[PDB]
């Protein structure tokens, strides 16, 4: 398609596609068209057409615009909330946080590189999955397929999964907490008292 | 404390954040056990590890606070800075926001009219799009 | 005679260490820490309608680590307890969901909030 | 566009025509013609343009001709990586760095060799592969001469354990490396691995490995007391003293700011000399180590 | 122990030359008696011996040689 | 019920299954005549698999010495 024919379409891959798309999209006359549909639709296709009008009248109103969708920049961790602290003997203790930072730095770093010289469409191009794929597990580690298993005995953890379950920030750090001059010990009866 | 508005953070908002960028995956160098220079846990970027105390040398006092030494760049001030501070990474190529997609649609929302089967091929670089047409032009 | 001794299991704590990622004090007796309030004891004191106590028991007693010095010291000198600041689990929280690009903003009802 | 991306990776890798001696002697020559192309090119001396075009279609045909050979070695990489998977870096992250090392190694081939690409190419993949391993595979990163160090003690330590059928000495072990026992015992320390803080605490649930270490930075209320009242009582007790010398001495000891000023450096606000000041900070001194002033200061050491 | 190293069949390459036959395993007394072990923070183990023979049809040699894998607690 | 017998002989089975991949590697990557029974075998695996047996392992539980009927149980 490219060679037979040039200057008229142009066409990408990967969540640069996205941004470009996004970038450029009309949700005004989207918008228009589904109510248009919904005016005048039968079946599951009306209730297709009402998601689509629920989220882009979401976006329309809001003043945030979508494409908020793709990140460029990736924020990080304060160090203290991902302490590297030092243990006694000689040891280490880190967080899972700082071993996915490091892979997607890595693989940012690799990524420049590859670009910074001539080199192929192949290469770059997976290269460029597995950012996205660095980036996905560092924000939600087993969303799709097998997880970073890290040192391959436990899941890593991840900046959701802090956020979410028994164990998460909301219900065991924030609703729950442990409390200062308090105590605890067996009871006994005093009919007494 | 009124109300807390949430929303998409777009890459301007992430630079505003950030007080520097990250160039390194280095966290402490095995020797000194001190943080390394542009890379995690850096000083220079995040806060100094120790209170008042910068990296190079040259200010180890609480008296003249809040200067930034042109040695290492580590702004003086209280240890719990580290805690607040944060940084960011830019990336060479964009990435999407795991959370939006990949889930039901009343957060990815068909925002485009494709299926995920679609954006799961496109994203992951296994086919392509066409991003614009002149189809005017191809008419004409 | 069981192994279920009274000795073992008395543990007591005016205050004593604290936890590195979340300022609340630690768990466990070995390390002198303060014991948990749930979820159900949380809603057991909403349910008498206590709201200060509630609050102390949520601000200033752990997780403010402003807050835990000045009552030290309000106590030791007399003087009345002090108004209890935010906690830092909810600046965690905050920092964190603004690592997931959410930029959360805490405003006022006029413009920006005094924090 | 699946799970596990090795195996969709693989299959980019596709069907491919791999080279026989003769394709690629021709594929390195028309290399060549297209580096000889555009060093024509890059020369400031006018080129009339249809031979410019022509230098620049040889040149593109030279860098297909690279693209045929990186696409052909792709597979020679993965089974490269494949033979030092399993050391900290994930097994596509290895085949990524192989294939920066093929890249070198090709744009550093050529056909001057009489030998097979094959040959030439897996020193600069396991060179590409060995340093991305120091460089990256641990959390502490380790310099490469301290990588190749510490992987050198302990490929020994396990072929002495392997002959001698025991945990060998530390100063057997000394003697091997012939470096002394100091140097022994820092590269034995300097190749540990952090342990993370988010598993299990070795019952079912109960929370995990950060939350039963206390921190040092955290302000322990009881000193924080403590050294305020300490603070009160040294304030009121320099009160007692005169107003002149209380001033004085709190300046040579800082007790207002952080730095406490020398003697002279006392001696200039004050408008006193460098040896009037040091005779009454003696005085203040003296009149703080009696008895009187003493008794409650003991207790707060 | 004899049976998962019979179930080990000797290792044939590609050209299938060579081979390796684990044929026997054996013991011997530990070296730190229980309350040593006990006291000093040590794994209560003996060592385990097997005799690895070696034998290649383009040498046509047989090789046989002690081999030991390790502390068996 | 597999016995102490048959939990301790499956960890050696993987660890000796290990130890063959380890060799075939070996043989693989060497030269005939250089091949010997002593200097093939790598005694990592097994070793390192008997002992992340016994240690971090749930069927290898912690003795509780309350009373000999508590052993016994
Ligand atoms: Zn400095």
């Amino acid at each position: 398609l490219r060679d037979r024919f040039g200057t008229y379409f142009d066409g990408s891959m990967g969540a640069a596609a996205l941004q470009k798309r996004l970038e450029s999209f009309d949700l005004d006359e989207e918008a228009e068209r589904l109510r248009e549909i919904i005016r005048t639709g039968k079946g599951q296709k009306k209730t297709r057409a009402l998601k689509r009008l629920k989220v882009v009248s979401a976006f329309l109103q809001t003043s945030n615009s979508p494409k908020g969708m793709v990140l460029d920049c990736v924020p990080v961790i304060p160090p203290d909330l991902r302490p590297m602290v030092q243990l006694d003997g000689g040891r280490f203790a880190t967080s899972d946080l700082n071993d996915l930072y490091r892979r997607v730095i890595n693989r940012n770093n690799r990524l420049k590189r590859l670009l910074d010289l001539g080199a192929p469409e192949i290469i770059v191009n997976n290269e460029k999955r597995m950012l996205q794929e660095a980036v996905d597990a560092l924000f939600d580690n087993g969303r799709r397929g097998r997880p970073v298993t890290g040192p391959g005995n436990r899941p890593l953890k991840s900046l959701s999964d802090m956020l979410k379950g028994k164990q998460g920030r909301f219900r065991q750090n924030l609703l729950g907490k442990r409390v200062d001059y308090s105590a605890r010990s067996v009871i006994v009866v005093g009919p007494q008292l | 404390f009124d109300e807390l508005r949430i929303g998409l953070a777009t890459a301007d908002d992430i630079r505003q954040w950030s007080h520097g960028e990250v160039k390194k995956p280095e966290t402490i160098n095995y020797r000194t056990l001190k943080p390394e220079k542009d890379g995690l846990f850096c000083e220079k970027i995040f806060g100094p590890t120790r209170d008042w105390e910068c990296y190079c040398g040259k200010y180890k006092r609480v008296r003249f606070k809040g200067i930034i030494c042109e040695r290492c760049g580590v702004e003086v001030t209280r240890a719990k800075v580290r805690r607040e501070r944060m940084g960011h990474i830019e990336l060479a190529a964009p990435v999407t926001h795991i959370w939006y997609f990949k889930g039901v649609p009343s957060r990815l929302g068909y925002l485009l009219d494709l299926a995920p089967k679609d954006l799961e091929k496109v994203i992951y670089f296994a086919a392509y799009m066409i991003t614009f047409v002149d189809e005017e032009r191809r008419t004409r | 005679k069981l192994h279920h001794l009274v000795d073992d299991k008395l543990h007591a704590r005016s205050t004593g260490p604290y936890s590195m990622i979340t300022q609340q004090p630690l768990g466990g007796k070995a390390q002198f820490g303060g014991q948990r309030f749930g979820e159900m004891e949380v809603w057991a004191l909403e349910a008498y309608g206590a709201a200060y106590a509630l609050q102390e028991l949520l601000t200033i007693k752990s997780d403010d680590v402003t807050g835990r010095v000045k009552v030290y010291e309000a106590i030791v000198k007399g003087e009345n307890i002090p108004e209890p600041g935010i906690p830092e689990s909810f600046k965690v929280l905050i920092k964190e969901m603004q690592s997931l690009c959410l930029n959360v903003e805490v405003l006022s009802s006029d413009g920006m909030s005094i924090e | 566009a699946t799970a596990d991306p090795v195996k969709d990776y693989l299959k980019q890798i596709g069907k491919v025509p791999l080279l026989n001696a003769e394709q690629e002697v021709e594929l390195a020559k028309r290399i060549e013609a297209g580096l000889f192309a555009e060093d024509k090119l890059a020369n400031s001396d006018k080129l009339a343009p249809k031979l410019k075009r022509e230098l620049e279609i040889i040149a593109e045909d030279g860098r297909r001709a690279k693209n045929h050979l990186l696409e052909a070695n792709l597979r020679l990489v993965v089974s490269l990586a494949k033979r030092y998977t399993g050391r900290g870096m994930l097994f596509l992250d290895l085949i990524q760095e192989g294939n920066l090392g093929l890249i070198r190694a090709v744009e550093k081939f050529d056909y001057t060799k009489g030998y097979k690409f094959s040959t030439y190419a897996t020193w600069w993949i396991r060179q590409a592969i060995t340093r991305a391993m120091a460089d990256q595979a641990r959390t502490i990163r380790i310099p490469v001469h301290m990588v190749e160090v510490i992987n050198k003690l302990a490929r020994v330590q396990r072929q002495m354990l392997q002959d001698l059928g025991r945990e060998p000495t530390p100063e057997e072990l000394a003697k091997e490396l012939d470096m002394t026992p100091e140097k022994v015992i820092e590269v034995q320390k300097y190749g540990r691995e952090p342990i993370s803080l988010h598993t299990p605490l070795g019952e079912d649930g109960d929370s995990e490995f950060g939350d039963l270490i206390e921190d040092s930075e955290a302000v322990v209320p009881a000193d924080a007391v403590s050294f305020t009242l300490l603070q009160e009582q040294l304030h009121s007790v320099l009160d007692t003293l005169s107003e002149r010398e209380a001033g004085v001495v709190s300046m040579r000891f800082g007790l207002t700011d952080g730095q406490p000023k020398t003697l002279d450096e006392i001696g200039k606000v004050y408008g006193v000399t460098r040896e009037r000041i040091r005779q009454i900070e003696s005085k203040t001194m003296s009149k703080l180590r009696h008895p009187s002033r003493s008794q409650v200061l003991r207790d707060y050491l | 122990l004899e049976e998962i190293f019979e179930e080990i069949s000797p290792i044939e390459d590609f050209s299938g030359s060579m081979s390796l036959t684990f044929r026997d395993h054996r013991f011997e007394p530990p070296k730190n008696s229980i309350d040593e072990c006990k006291d000093r923070d040590f794994t209560y183990a003996a060592p385990l011996f097997v005799t690895a023979e070696f034998t290649n049809n383009e040498t046509g040699e047989i090789k046989s040689q002690t081999v030991f894998m390790g502390d068996f607690p | 019920i597999r016995n102490v017998g048959e939990l301790i002989q499956n960890q050696v089975r993987t660890g000796l299954a290990r130890m063959e991949r380890v060799v075939r590697e070996r043989m693989t990557t060497q030269d005939v005549e250089a091949i010997t029974p002593q200097t093939l075998i790598n005694i990592r695996p097994v070793v390192a698999s008997i002992k992340e047996f016994f240690g971090t392992s749930q069927l290898s539980q912690f003795m509780d010495q309350n009373n000999p009927l508590s052993g016994l149980t």
